[PDB]
């Protein structure tokens, strides 16, 4: 079980860790988060009390270093940093744990939610979508645009998700225009899976990371990416049976975890109705269809 | 964006553009089978591709053989249209290719955009106009060449005959759309009007009679009366 200490919490802020949150008063003693499960990526995220504009946060994996949070009063945000001195870090953490000023990552033992949301998400892939190679952790916020968004303006601060565009030469073979537009299997299986992602695990990892950035930061381009990767599968007549079964599980847990009051914005009516009721895979997403109908019957 | 009443003069500027109408591509007769079920029999169709400035009509005849053994024909018809328009554009010299293609039905947008991916600088546009190009098959010589075709066949005409020698393309297009609207609302009356006077003939390579300027005004007047009348007989006013 690993720890991310906080130097101090000088401004009032809602702090998130994965699907959990702690509401902190100006200079209240929130000095860290302890007992963080090893083996998964995690995200620590922030929403300032005084300016709910800009949710932002850091993707990290405690196996890759000792990380802490420190407020920067010049840039006005909580920054993740790496501590390279291991003895300094263990000493800082042990003091904070003795004063009991670190909250415990509040995982219920029965609860596989985070695993199910991050099953295929790896830090190494995250760091290629979020390019900042001097750090082992990755910053994301509400306003960052995607590469494809920038094509339609600061590249260093972009989300380099895989560009998916259904009316593109990449998606459509010359001479198979109608065939490839109405059944995207070629684009999914040959162009994207075999060509670009290499396997379905990397595809699912990007899909899950896109969802999580949409949910935790309201990042609009991430939401577009998530829906596009769903739609590409559902619009393919030929999908490996293991991918469909896993997709149904993935989406089930994403829909389960979505805040009920954010469904209006984060869920695209057209993609979901098409995937669940019109597409080739209309009959292949039983878990997802059942939770969607029982939780968001209005959208449908 | 979409083409409508407001940006109507753009049709007659010097940027090459084509209207594409697919309403007559897939055509059927519906009939009863010996078992008392219903079946369709396809008949030859055509793509109606028109330069509104010049009157040049690229009439691609769609022979019934292109449907043999195919499913979802109404959907295929839109992609076949898009394939044929794309092929026509590629066959034209660069300086003759359109800068815009306006489709008369919104369901043609995605099929045409996909077939024209190689032409990113050609804008594919819908229109808010309810244009009467479906009535092209009420023009006798166009209907004749379509029904007689035994193979796929590209056929041409200046749908304005020689009118541009005397009138502008705005006026020629207005005349055309009035004639076609009339033929669509009441073909029998419309054709009666156009042919009532045996002394006015159709030149061999013309689709319409050789009216003088004065006779065209009379004709155009009669076509309006018909359109308002039929609208009368339809709504009871
Ligand atoms: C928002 C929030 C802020 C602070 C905390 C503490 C863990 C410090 C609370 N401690 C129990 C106080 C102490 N004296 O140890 C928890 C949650």
């Amino acid at each position: 079980m690993n720890t991310v200490p906080f130097t101090s919490a000088p401004i009032e802020v809602t702090i998130g860790i994965d699907q959990y949150s702690f509401n902190v008063k100006e200079n209240q003693p929130f000095h860290g988060i302890k007992d963080i499960p090893i083996g998964h990526v995690h995200v620590i995220h922030f929403q300032h009390a005084d300016n709910s504009s800009m949710r932002y946060g850091y993707w990290f994996d405690c196996r890759m270093g000792n990380f802490y949070i420190q407020y920067d009063p010049k840039d006005g945000l909580y920054k993740m940093m790496e501590e390279r001195d291991g003895a300094k870090f263990e000493n800082i953490v042990h003091n904070f744990k003795e004063r009991q000023m670190m909250v415990s990552y509040p995982k219920i033992d029965e609860d596989d939610t985070w695993y199910n949301l991050t099953e295929f998400v790896q830090m190494d892939k995250i760091r290629k979508i979020v390019r900042k190679d001097e750090n082992q952790f990755s910053y994301v916020d509400s306003s960052m645009t995607t590469v494809q968004e920038n094509e339609l303006s600061d590249p260093a601060h972009s989300l380099n998700y895989t560009v998916i565009n259904f009316k593109s030469r990449e998606a459509i073979r010359p001479g198979h225009e109608m065939e490839d537009f109405l059944d995207k299997s070629y684009y999914l299986n040959t162009v994207m899976l075999q060509g670009i992602f290499k396997n379905s695990s990397n595809y699912f990892g990007e899909l899950q990371f896109a969802f999580l950035n949409a949910m935790f930061f309201g990042n609009y381009g991430s939401s577009l990416q998530w829906h596009a990767m769903i739609e590409l599968i559902c619009s393919s007549a030929t999908v490996p049976k293991h991918m469909l079964d896993k997709l149904d599980e993935i989406l089930y847990y994403q829909i389960k975890t979505l805040p009920e009051q954010y469904s209006d914005i984060l869920l695209n009516e057209r993609v979901w109705n098409i995937c669940l009721y019109s597409s080739f895979q209309k009959n292949s997403l039983h878990n997802t269809e059942k939770i969607m109908e029982n939780k968001y019957p209005e959208l449908l | 964006g979409a083409m409508n009443s407001s940006n109507y003069a753009e049709l007659f500027n010097n940027d090459i553009k084509l209207f594409v109408d697919d309403t007559n591509v897939y055509r059927v007769t519906v009939h009863k089978t010996f078992e008392g079920n219903v079946a369709t029999k396809a008949i030859n169709g055509c793509i109606f591709t028109l330069n509104p400035k010049t009157g040049h009509l690229f009439l691609k005849i769609i022979h019934t053989s292109v449907w043999a053994g195919q499913k979802r024909l109404s959907q295929l018809a839109k992609w076949k249209t898009a394939e044929e328009v794309s092929a026509l554009v590629r066959s034209l010299p660069k300086e003759e290719q359109p800068k815009q293609i306006i489709v008369t039905r919104k369901a043609m947008l995605d099929p045409l955009e996909v077939h024209m991916l190689d032409f990113p600088n050609i804008a594919i546009r819908p229109t808010e106009l309810r244009l009467p190009f479906s009535a092209a098959m009420s023009i006798d010589k166009l209907s004749d060449v379509v029904m007689k075709a035994t193979e796929p066949q590209m056929v041409l005409f200046n749908i304005y005959d020689d009118w541009l020698d005397r009138i502008s393309s705005y006026t020629a297009f207005s005349r055309l759309t009035l004639l076609l609207r009339a033929l669509k609302t009441n073909e029998e009356s419309a054709k009666m009007i156009l042919l009532s006077d045996p002394t006015i003939t159709i030149k061999s390579y013309h689709l319409w009679p050789s009216f003088t300027d004065e006779q065209w005004i009379t004709i155009e007047s009669q076509m309006r009366d018909l359109i308002l009348t039929e609208y009368g007989r339809k709504y009871n006013v």
